[PDB]
């Protein structure tokens, strides 16, 4: 346990920024919503203020806050995220789409104020003008995915490898390779865990109200992956 | 892929979806500028499903009956997640006979 969970037991207003550049394609996300990690839950609204979003929806959901897993009671030692809090981590990954480009990204995660804020640098190249992503090939839904997380103690933080599973439009599923390493912003002591994972689930949908490019986010993370 | 007609409520959602379709006609023009007045039954939608065998849902399509500038048309709107804009207007033509 740490103090940093105490900032985490009741609902927590998120907002989300993010500056991107795919094969030289600038656009900027402002998401807002909440976070309950007392029930894993997450619910945010992003919008694109650049107009027409220039990759699908499903390929930024994992750029665009893992301190709100919910860490089961027996677990609650191994929960780096909020034990970097409120100082916060630098959350850096490299995802490699299957056959295409890639995306390198740089986030910052720390309270401002009463405020969980995500704010991110995205940088994408090497993309196919007619592949799945460019050309908006992915399905408008998310797959549910099991996140290994693993000590890096000479960073003082955290790195993760999983595969997001995208479903395409003509049947086929698109794999993109995630390596991720947190490290903590702050000086203080956090908490370095033993092995474990997060399970996820998304839901992806609209907002019949709204008239910009946008995704409506819903989802539910829960730690697992050690014994009681 | 694509479901049944299945019939709707015409609540707050089948309203604005009817005044998305006046709105979007109103852009083209071979009618005169129409004034939004209310979606009557029945309303219908239709589920979209993607083309593969996992079938999952797409979007949806939207056949209404529509008043507007006291005359009744029919409007046929199309809701595609995949594509933004997601709603597009197929068709719309009046007025029409009375359901």
């Amino acid at each position: 346990g740490s103090k940093g969970e105490e900032l985490f037991t009741g609902v927590v207003p998120i907002l989300v920024e993010l500056d991107g550049d795919v094969n030289g394609h600038k656009f900027s996300v402002s998401g807002e919503g909440e976070g309950d990690a007392t029930y894993g839950k997450l619910t945010l609204k992003f919008i694109c203020t650049t107009g027409k979003l220039p990759v699908p929806w499903p390929t930024l959901v994992t750029t665009f806050v893992q301190c709100f897993s919910r860490y089961p009671d027996h677990m609650k030692r191994h929960d780096f995220f909020k034990s970097a809090m409120p100082e916060g981590y630098v959350q850096e990954r490299t995802i490699s789409f299957k056959d295409d480009g890639n995306y390198k990204t740089r986030a910052e995660v720390k309270f401002e104020g009463d405020t969980l804020v995500n704010r991110i640098e995205l940088k994408g190249i090497d993309f196919k003008e007619d592949g799945n992503i460019l050309g908006h090939k992915l399905e408008y839904n998310y797959n549910s995915h099991n996140v290994y997380i693993t000590a890096d103690k000479q960073k003082n933080g955290i790195k993760a490898n999983f595969k997001i599973r995208h479903n395409i439009e003509d049947g086929s599923v698109q794999l993109a390779d995630h390596y991720q390493q947190n490290t903590p912003i702050g000086d203080g002591p956090v908490l370095l865990p033993d092995n474990h994972y997060l399970s996820t689930q998304s839901k992806l949908s609209k907002d019949p109200n709204e008239k910009r490019d946008h995704m409506v986010l819903l989802e539910f993370v829960t730690a697992a992956g050690i014994t009681h | 892929g694509s479901g049944e007609w299945e019939i709707i409520d015409i609540g707050p959602f089948t309203q604005n979806l009817g005044k998305f379709a006046v709105d979007e006609e109103n852009k083209i023009g071979q009618y005169g500028r129409l004034t939004f007045n209310k979606v009557i039954r029945p309303s219908m939608k239709k589920t979209i499903y993607y083309a593969n065998s996992r079938g999952m849902i797409k979007g949806y399509e939207y056949q209404l009956y529509v008043y507007a500038s006291d005359k009744l048309f029919r409007a046929d709107i199309s809701e595609d997640y995949q594509h933004y804009p997601h709603r597009k207007l197929l068709r719309f033509n009046g007025p029409v006979p009375p359901p």
